[PDB]
RNA sequence: GCUCGCCGGAAGACCAAGGGUUCCUGUCCAACGUUAAUCGGGGCAGGGUGAGUCGACCCCUAAGGCGAGGCCGAAAGGCGUAGUCGAUGGGAAACAGGUUAAUAUUCCUGUACUUGGUGUUACUGCGAAGGGGGGACGGAGAAGGCUAUGUUGGCCGGGCGACGGUUGUCCCGGUUUAAGCGUGUAGGCUGGUUUUCCAGGCAAAUCCGGAAAAUCAAGGCUGAGGCGUGAUGACGAGGCACUACGGUGCUGAAGCAACAAAUGCCCUGCUUCCAGGAAAAGCCUCUAAGCAUCAGGUAACAUCAAAUCGUACCCCAAACCGACACAGGUGGUCAGGUAGAGAAUACCAAGGCGCUUGAGAGAACUCGGGUGAAGGAACUAGGCAAAAUGGUGCCGUAACUUCGGGAGAAGGCACGCUGAUAUGUAGGUGAGGUCCCUCGCGGAUGGAGCUGAAAUCAGUCGAAGAUACCAGCUGGCUGCAACUGUUUAUUAAAAACACAGCACUGUGCAAACACGAAAGUGGACGUAUACGGUGUGACGCCUGCCCGGUGCCGGGAGGUUAAU
RNA sequence: AGGACCGAACCGACUAAUGUCGAAAAAUUAGCGGAUGACUUGUGGCUGGGGGUGAAAGGCCAAUCAAACCGGGAGAUAGCU
């Protein structure tokens, strides 16, 4: 049984990383929402 | 929980 | 030559090959090659815009000289070569000045034949010159649509254009489709038919043969659900519709040509 | 020429352990906890300047801090750089 | 610790990915561990990851991304040029031995190599966002040469045995050694060299391409492996001493040959086929502007530098993905012996394990197996399941057929061991020797040694010799689908889908068509022997009549008819 | 030579049994199919919700699919319980 989560750090950062978020107007609104909510981890960047 | 399995199908009273 | 394979297996029983012993059994001319990546039928947006495209053999692009604008300089045919990008074969051709080019191979072209382009070339097959120095009634190919544009008509295997009439700055051509079209008399055309007229005699035998030409399977609209095609639906082989495209437009005879800016050049449409 | 104010930051401590003892014992290698930046050239210059010994070569590694659970909180110790400084021939001073 | 059992194309070893300290040591046993736990991947503390050469970084590019300007778009933004990123690909260089509780191609010993910088010397044309070459490329197949590796013999060390025998064609163990450097081989490719000229390589070119002439006929490129050296070194069975009895130190014989042999290497080769098989840089070469004293280049020698980051540990798994210490999933590399065609299979090696509740008992019943009188499908929806068949060689094999098949049709015979043919044959390999040379990794002869099927004849044992494991049931009629393939991840694998073939139809290229407010993109760097849509669905024989309805195509006289 | 044959790896999933608060939210065991191709697989990339992709089952699109998920309109509305 292959499951849905097949981790890959490169794909993770290219898909949801900080620079991926900053690339688009909508990704920068994700960061604004998570900053407003007070999220300790802003992105998947560690 | 977070996952509730679908109940088994009833006997087809058809 | 048209060779029928022997039925040593299904998928081999119905294969008919077009095996030309005169084609170069080596690597193509590397300076005239470049990368030609597949698209899968996907466009700029990444969406399938043409269907049934995908896979197939990797193939390099041969830079074929369609313009044929090296005028006066004679050229000798040194090779006939297989081209994965055409139904026609190409000819590697060496010019007297030491330049090599690929051209479409006319019907009876061989290694060692002399070809040249320009207003003063002979009426040999494979010679290119404006359709103002070509006689009327002569059979040509690789015909330009605009002077200097390069040559867009009659480029498939066995195809050719007939120079039917000639009235001033224009020449009427019978195209391979049966259409009469006006084209500027300053447009170049190569003399003769395109070679490899046996190309349409191949049979491919099996599904994998089409698959490795980059052709992916075609699902019939009837075989689908009503949500997928205008055909589709039914409790077992129902049609009851008029045949249409996947986007609802009548196929089975409905003219889709709408130009209005090139109608002046079409003397008579195909029949 | 690395400046002495930088050399005086490069070195942090000597690393005391069984492997460090054995290295100084039978290979003439002193083991140091150095700064994090701490290039090999900076470490060599700093050792030769401050300990006034003759350095042959510097091998460096980064030690990643351990995740420790102090009380009921998850903490992590700092990564630090370790330098194996091989002295040339004479001795430590 | 001694036995026993299990895996051993893994349940061993090494990695990538992923994880992130789980690694090692000491200590503790609350919780965790499906039980106890003194133990642990658990708690606590300490230690542990050492690189010019490995990898990343770096240089280069693919798909693709972003994208100055630009084009387009209510805005947001889309596309895209120059460019710039982007590996899963291309690009410099290190091996063997030793060592830690834990790292090692990183430490140490020994022996190397690479690329740059700076100098000195000597000789000189150097010079690029530019040109050319190269890099640089498919599938399949076959063979030869090899090696890894194994077997045997020889050699060396040890043994002579708990129950008969065992000083012998007896038993046990070892018999290892790299990169680098030199040689240039089996082999592959290629005719070289000089001169002259040229409308080509955006300009130039001495380079490439082309042409002619002469001349010599060889040169050049590539290349496994072997050999020499590396290496009077290392390692080395064992022996010798001391205890932390875990190990530490010292010494150290032989260290050869033959045969067999890869799926590895030569080989990015060769042959062949069609479906016609990356790019760019490094690299080599050519010049332009430019500088020609300089700069720069080339070659020696010297010196300097090679940073930074990763390196522990798991990695078919208790450490990753599955909520679990979960019978699941997870890419690559290595892969010994006997039998075997084999990476099957059985038993083993190295190595690793006994799967984290046990102890009894020996009811029904359930599960997984074994055997079964007589019968033999009577069972049942249905031979479901089970049983059965099963290998090799040879003999033999029907209808039908699209001439390929059917077919391994069906059936049948032989098969172990021993001896002889023949103190091991046919075959393979191949030393010495003896010649020959345009002398070396050479050629010819030569056959020592090694290895070695298969067969026949004779004998012989058993109920049985393809003895285990392994390993087709076969035949007859018929529907459907031509066929290989695909599908409802997780109740449907099919007659459904696809398919080659066929037909209709559209499309003349700024194609139709599709995605897109558009720009644009796909179609296609294609051009009617092409492309799209639709239906049918190999092949064979064929495909009849109806245009009234609906559609589509054509006409446009007349009637009706919008904005205006 | 071959979408050739037999058969491991590998990819599948035809039959049966077990399991069905499972060892497992799809397995195991014994058989079974393909196994040089329309094959399989790693890494990276692209296509997105009336959208994609689909050898077509309304299949798949993160254990969710005749219109994914998350947040919002939103305390939708509910003559119904
Ligand atoms: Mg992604
Ligand atoms: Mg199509
Ligand atoms: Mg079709
Ligand atoms: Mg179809
Ligand atoms: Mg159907
Ligand atoms: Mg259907
Ligand atoms: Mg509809
Ligand atoms: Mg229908
Ligand atoms: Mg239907
Ligand atoms: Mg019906
Ligand atoms: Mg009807
Ligand atoms: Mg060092
Ligand atoms: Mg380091
Ligand atoms: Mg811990
Ligand atoms: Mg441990
Ligand atoms: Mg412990
Ligand atoms: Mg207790
Ligand atoms: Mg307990
Ligand atoms: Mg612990
Ligand atoms: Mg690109
Ligand atoms: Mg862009
Ligand atoms: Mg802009
Ligand atoms: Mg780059
Ligand atoms: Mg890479
Ligand atoms: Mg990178
Ligand atoms: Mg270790
Ligand atoms: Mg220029
Ligand atoms: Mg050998
Ligand atoms: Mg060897
Ligand atoms: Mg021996
Ligand atoms: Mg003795
Ligand atoms: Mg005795
Ligand atoms: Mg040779
Ligand atoms: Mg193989
Ligand atoms: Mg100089
Ligand atoms: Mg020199
Ligand atoms: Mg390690
Ligand atoms: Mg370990
Ligand atoms: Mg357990
Ligand atoms: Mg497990
Ligand atoms: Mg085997
Ligand atoms: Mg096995
Ligand atoms: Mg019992
Ligand atoms: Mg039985
Ligand atoms: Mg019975
Ligand atoms: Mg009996
Ligand atoms: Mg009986
Ligand atoms: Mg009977
Ligand atoms: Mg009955
Ligand atoms: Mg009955
Ligand atoms: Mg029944
Ligand atoms: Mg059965
Ligand atoms: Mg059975
Ligand atoms: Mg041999
Ligand atoms: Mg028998
Ligand atoms: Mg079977
Ligand atoms: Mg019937
Ligand atoms: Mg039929
Ligand atoms: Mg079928
Ligand atoms: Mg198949
Ligand atoms: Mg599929
Ligand atoms: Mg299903
Ligand atoms: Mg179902
Ligand atoms: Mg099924
Ligand atoms: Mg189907
Ligand atoms: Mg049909
Ligand atoms: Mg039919
Ligand atoms: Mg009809
Ligand atoms: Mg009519
Ligand atoms: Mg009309
Ligand atoms: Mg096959
Ligand atoms: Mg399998
Ligand atoms: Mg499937
Ligand atoms: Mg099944
Ligand atoms: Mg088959
Ligand atoms: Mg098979
Ligand atoms: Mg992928
Ligand atoms: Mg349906
Ligand atoms: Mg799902
Ligand atoms: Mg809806
Ligand atoms: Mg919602
Ligand atoms: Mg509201
Ligand atoms: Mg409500
Ligand atoms: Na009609």
């Amino acid at each position: 049984m292959k499951r849905t989560f097949q981790p890959s750090v490169l794909k993770r950062n290219r898909s949801h990383g900080f620079r991926a978020r900053m690339a688009t107007k909508n990704g920068r609104q994700v960061l604004a929402r998570r900053r407003a909510k007070g999220r300790a981890r802003l992105t998947v960047s560690k | 929980p977070v996952y509730i399995p679908r109940p088994r199908p009833p006997h087809p009273r058809l | 030559a048209v060779v029928k394979c022997k039925p040593t297996s299904p998928g081999r029983r119905h294969v008919v090959k077009v095996v030309n012993p005169e084609l170069h059994k080596g690597k193509p001319f590397a300076p005239l090659l470049e990368k030609n990546s597949k698209s899968g039928g996907r466009n700029n947006n990444g969406r399938i815009t043409t269907r049934h495209i995908g896979g197939g053999h990797k193939q390099a692009y041969r830079i074929v000289d369609f313009k044929r604008n090296k005028d006066g300089i004679p050229a000798v045919v040194e090779r006939l070569e297989y081209d994965p990008n055409r139904s026609a074969n190409i000819a590697l051709v060496l010019y007297k000045d030491g330049e090599r080019r690929y051209i479409l191979a006319p019907k009876g072209l061989k290694a060692g034949d002399q070809i040249q382009s320009g207003v003063d070339a002979a009426i040999k097959p494979g010679n290119t010159l404006p359709m103002r120095n070509i006689p009327v009634g002569s059979t040509v190919h690789n015909v330009e649509m605009k002077p200097g544009k390069g040559g867009q008509l009659a480029r498939s295997a066995g195809t050719y254009v007939q120079i039917v009439a000639r009235d001033g700055a224009y020449v009427t051509l019978r195209l391979r489709s049966g259409e009469m079209r006006k084209v500027e008399a300053d447009c170049r055309a190569t003399l003769g038919e395109v070679g490899n007229a046996e190309h349409m005699l191949r049979v491919l035998g099996k599904a994998g043969a089409a698959r490795w030409r980059g052709v992916r399977p075609t699902v019939r609209g009837t075989a689908m659900n009503p949500v997928d095609h205008p055909h589709g639906g039914g409790e077992g082989r129902n049609f009851g519709k008029h045949p249409v495209t996947p986007w609802g437009v009548q196929t089975k005879g409905k003219k889709t040509r709408s130009n209005k800016r090139t109608d002046k050049f079409i003397v008579r449409r195909r029949s | 020429m690395i400046r002495e104010e930088r050399l005086l930051k490069v070195l942090r401590a000597p690393h005391v352990s069984e492997k460090a003892s054995t290295a100084m014992e039978k290979s003439n290698t002193i083991v140091l906890k150095v700064a994090k930046d701490a290039t090999k050239a900076e470490i060599k210059a700093a050792v030769q300047k401050l300990f006034e010994v003759e350095v042959e070569v510097v091998n460096t590694l980064v030690v990643k801090g351990k995740v420790k659970r102090h009380g009921q909180r998850i903490g992590r110790r700092s990564d630090w750089k370790k330098a194996y400084v091989t002295l040339k021939e004479g001795q430590n001073l």
